């Protein structure tokens, strides 16, 4: 039925150009007009660029400069053209369908909303791109192993770019385990926690390995927490 | 003999509270959609197409030639949906001239992908007469005209012979 | 010039129950162009409302839309488990400005919680650089608002918190904080104690644990 | 009814128009009526009227008969919600001059 695949790619240079491709099916693309959301890596959603089923782009001061709008309503596709790309253009990019023309038979219903949706594409801006996680954990002696006052964990510190895989002794922990998100830090990199609370005197017994998959850079970390 | 094109009715002014952006995918150029550069597409905006007289004295001192069309839609919620009114009516006048169009809803067969249709209707305004438009839907308004001189001497030849 | 202020910032509901989410621009906004859409977590947004009144060609019926000029509501009767999403209104239409923007992000918050606390010291490896950045937690707890204050002997309040919190547990419905003091090891090796204070509702006395 | 034929289909359809107020309401149960006759190139809306018109053949009720030629390939659709004197047999017709109407009394030999 009814579709919009979303294309493109992921990391650029800041001040670089990059170009999202945006596949349709399910239904007549010339007779819709088109429009591209991006959901920051935070929250909120915002438009950034629309077109008509005419070909009228119309865009918002803040991106009004350096993104461009085009239709192939023979590949069926829509494009977006980022250039000269800011800071605060990362996120994901979303595709969508509001209005039918005005002259489209009286079939296709006629409304002023979005309907389909596309799944997304993420984009990010460099600093100094590709590199490794560096993983911390907690040494012998510590604060107090009881009940109550139990919480250990390693330090995911200086990695880029995101994602980062949490693992305790390969999918065994499903319970108290706490992955906390991924937050950049002050010139670049990317930096997450991940805590697990401990039973009262399980110190030795069975010791847990703090293991981290990073799939950009192939790095693997098994640095465990105090045996 | 001769003529002179000329914005009527212009759509950057003219229709205020009416949304004139109105096109097709049957009126196609280079990929896009478009529409008849001389006439224009009025649809309902914000609330709905409210009523309209809009009206041109012929001060050209020649026959000016209006274009206009009236458009019948197929489906009953189209109807509602571009013109906000179930009951339509488009009414042109000149000192000489008089016609009540009552668009009706018809699913027709599909001539260029249209189930619905627009009918297109010409009048001559002569020199010193007014047109008037009273409208509450369906009307596709003109945009340009044609203020003519006339003069025999010429006719319409069907060739396919080249021009030199 | 046209501004989509969704009040309130946050909701909080337990399941069976009935929301109403409110959404009111600076100027008319004349119904047929206002909707409002679902942007159920880790998912790509979702169309519910349109031209105000208006219901979604495949979506339940406990939704309610309703308003006119200046404000305007969608209701929620049923508030079942998936209906816990963050929500827009959106101005779709003739302007060209989209406008857009929106908060109430409708969560569980069922029966009050209080913060657990912790603090570590800076490991073997990190210290190799001469620079420290300790961590602090506050584990599981119901009401979101927490306010975290480190004491450096009576200071620091610049690189302080580096807040990273999660979402509610499919179990518990509870919340996890983990603020990082980020410094130079110009002050690091220079003093002695090290606070981090959890200033919560839900505690009855503000609570610091520190080290060496 | 689709033109199938590849020759031009001659249709036939009638439109009647009661003489009296309960008639229309009798026949056709509803008082305000429509009849839609189309083609890809043929639109027409019919609304029958009560008149007590002189009596033609011992009738103050008349049926206006119309007619229209569907190109190969055209299709003729007919929408109507009463007083539709709906066609039975149609002509799918050839044509080919040399042939005409002649006004005459003489007998054929
Ligand atoms: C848009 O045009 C239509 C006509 O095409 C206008 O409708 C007409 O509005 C007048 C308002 O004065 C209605 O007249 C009223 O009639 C009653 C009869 O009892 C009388 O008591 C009132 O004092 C008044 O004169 C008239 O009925 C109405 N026509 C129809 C068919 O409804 C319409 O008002 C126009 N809109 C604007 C904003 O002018
Ligand atoms: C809608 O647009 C029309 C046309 O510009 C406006 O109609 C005029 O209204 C005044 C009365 O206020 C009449 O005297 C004029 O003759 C009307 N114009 C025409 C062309 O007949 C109307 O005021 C506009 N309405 C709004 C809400 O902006």
């Amino acid at each position: 039925e009814v579709q919009l695949v979303e294309s493109g790619g992921g990391l650029v240079q800041p001040g670089g150009s990059l170009r999202l491709s945006c596949a349709a099916s399910g239904f007549t693309f010339n007779i819709y007009d088109m429009h591209w959301v991006r959901q920051a890596p935070g929250k909120g959603l915002e438009w950034v660029s629309s077109i008509t089923t005419a070909g009228d782009t119309y865009y918002p001061g803040s991106v009004k400069g350096r993104f461009t709008t085009s239709r192939e309503n023979a590949k069926n596709s829509l494009y977006l053209q980022m250039n000269s790309l800011r800071a605060g253009d990362t996120g994901v990019y979303y595709c969508t369908r509001g209005v039918r023309e005005v002259g489209a038979t009286g079939d296709d219903p006629f409304y002023y909303g979005m309907y389909v949706w596309g799944q997304g594409t993420t984009v990010t801006v460099s600093g100094a791109s590709t590199k490794g996680p560096s993983v911390f954990p907690l040494a012998p002696s510590s604060k107090s192993t009881s009940g109550g006052t139990a919480a250990l964990g390693c330090l995911v510190k200086d990695y880029f770019p995101e994602p980062v895989t949490v693992s305790w002794n390969s999918g065994a922990l499903t319970s108290g385990v706490h992955t906390f998100p991924a937050v950049l830090q002050s010139s670049g990199l990317y930096s997450l926690s991940s805590v697990v609370t401990v039973p009262s005197s399980s110190l030795g017994t069975q010791t847990y390995i703090c293991n981290v998959n990073h799939k950009p850079s192939n790095t693997k970390v098994d640095k465990r927490v105090e045996p | 003999s001769s003529f002179e094109r000329f914005e009527i009715f212009p759509k950057e002014s003219s229709w205020p509270n009416h949304t004139t952006t109105g096109v097709s995918a049957s009126c196609s150029h280079n990929g896009e959609s478009s529409f008849y550069k001389n006439l224009l597409w009025l649809t309902g905006k914000n609330g709905l197409y409210p009523n309209l007289s809009k009206s041109y004295a012929n001060n050209k001192e020649k026959e000016v030639l209006v274009l206009w069309g009236v458009h019948h839609p197929p489906n009953i919620g189209d109807q509602r949906a571009l013109y906000h009114t179930e009951n339509a009516y488009v009414s042109v006048v000149s000192s000489h001239y008089s016609r009540k169009f009552t668009p009706e809803i018809a699913k027709r067969p599909k001539v260029r992908d249209r189930e619905g249709r627009i009918n297109y209707y010409w009048t001559l305004l002569e020199p010193g007469d007014t047109i008037i438009f009273e409208a509450n839907g369906n009307l596709i308004a003109p945009r340009y005209a044609f203020a003519l001189s006339r003069g025999f001497g010429s006719g319409i030849i069907n060739s396919n012979a080249p021009m030199d | 010039e046209i501004v989509l202020t969704q009040s309130p910032g946050t909701l909080s509901l337990s399941p069976g129950e009935k929301a109403t989410l409110s959404c009111r621009a600076s100027q008319s906004v004349s119904s047929y162009y206002l909707g409002w859409y679902q942007q159920k977590p880790g998912q790509a947004p979702r169309l519910l409302i349109y031209e105000t009144s208006r219901r979604a060609t495949g979506i339940p019926d406990r939704f309610s839309g309703s308003g006119s000029g200046t404000d305007f509501t969608l209701t929620i009767s049923g508030l079942e488990p998936e209906d816990f999403a963050v929500y827009y209104c959106q101005h779709y239409g003739v302007s060209p400005v989209i406008t857009f923007g929106g908060g109430t992000k409708v969560e569980i918050k069922r029966t009050v919680a209080a913060p657990s606390v912790f603090i570590f010291p800076p490991s073997d490896e990190q210290l190799k650089s001469g620079t420290a950045s300790v961590v602090c937690l506050l584990n599981n707890f119901y009401p979101r608002e927490a306010k975290v204050q480190w004491k450096v002997d009576n200071a620091l309040q610049s690189g302080n918190s580096q807040e990273s919190v999660t979402e509610q547990d499919s179990k518990d419905s509870t919340y996890s904080l983990s603020s990082t003091l980020t410094l130079s090891k110009a002050d690091y090796e220079k003093h002695k104690v090290y606070a981090c204070e959890v200033t919560h509702q839900g505690l009855s006395s503000p609570v610091t644990k520190s080290f060496n």
